[PDB]
């Protein structure tokens, strides 16, 4: 099993990124369960001297049963700069 | 499949569905368990079954009452959210248990669903 | 709201400022009949939908009825988050004014 866990500032990008990962799963005959969205995190900084908001936008994606081909696909996707990925095994 | 249809004959899981029904014939039996060999431990039982949550749910409840019954009985803090599955497939939030079951119920009469939780 | 008529601005003022103190992390919430007042805090983090189905619960509901709410003219969407909504509309009092009613 492999978990694919998505963030960034655009949430645009993600869920671009999000569906590229998706059907990349699908395509080499992988189960998938998402995309899962999370609650967009908030963070704000107070100008002294008026707030600036930051936020972090959240998808999930479980690949189950990945294929040898499904590996290689995920290594060779061409994921646009501003998605951060992170990814456990099972 | 399920932890459950692994460690339930067929026979018992039927029998307690039917039960159920029998009493409450307008709610939905569901089994709840996490989407989670010398990785073994003597502690490993006991928690696994402590991690598999039953409900009996109205036909006319929706997808989040669930959704909100298991953070209940999950007790999760504020950073936790609690996401849902059936058969690989996450359910709209406003469909109703009851149309869910008609669907989706296993031969044993459970409706069984698989659950994460994320730490946000 | 009723609730407008019948407090003070400066008596709504406080329980908000006073319910924010205890419960930074919370909403306040009052919730009138579309033509009985109740007040609710809400974590930030819920959202419309989660606070319809508390809200049912909440009241001597029979299952096949709903509420729905709206907050002003408008029924907001059921994965909007109550955070988000009270920033943009809270009252100057501090409340977020919701009004519900019941559907078959």
């Amino acid at each position: 099993r492999i978990r694919i866990r998505l963030k960034a500032f655009d949430h645009r990008l993600i869920d671009q990124a999000t569906a590229e990962i998706v059907e990349t799963a699908k395509r080499t005959g992988a189960q998938v369960r998402g995309p899962i969205p999370l609650p967009t995190r908030k963070e704000r900084f107070t100008v002294l001297i008026d707030q600036y908001e930051i936020r972090t936008h959240l998808r999930l994606v479980d690949i189950v049963e990945p294929t040898e081909k499904t590996v290689d696909a995920l290594m060779r996707l061409d994921l646009a700069a501003g998605v951060d990925v992170q990814i456990s095994l099972g | 499949h399920y932890r459950y249809q692994y460690t339930r004959s067929f026979a018992e899981r039927a029998k307690e569905t039917e039960s159920a029904r029998l009493r409450y014939p307008k709610h939905i039996p569901i089994l709840c368990e996490p989407t989670s060999v010398r990785l073994f431990s003597t502690r490993q039982q006991v928690q696994r079954e402590l991690d598999c949550n039953k409900f009996l749910l109205p036909e006319t409840a929706t997808v989040m009452e669930f959704m909100m019954a298991l953070r209940q009985r999950l007790l999760l803090e504020e950073g936790q959210a609690v996401f849902v599955f059936i058969g690989n497939e996450l359910p709209p939030n406003s469909a109703c248990l009851g149309d869910i079951y008609a669907r989706a119920k296993d031969p044993d009469g459970f409706l069984y669903v698989s659950y994460g939780v994320e730490n946000t």
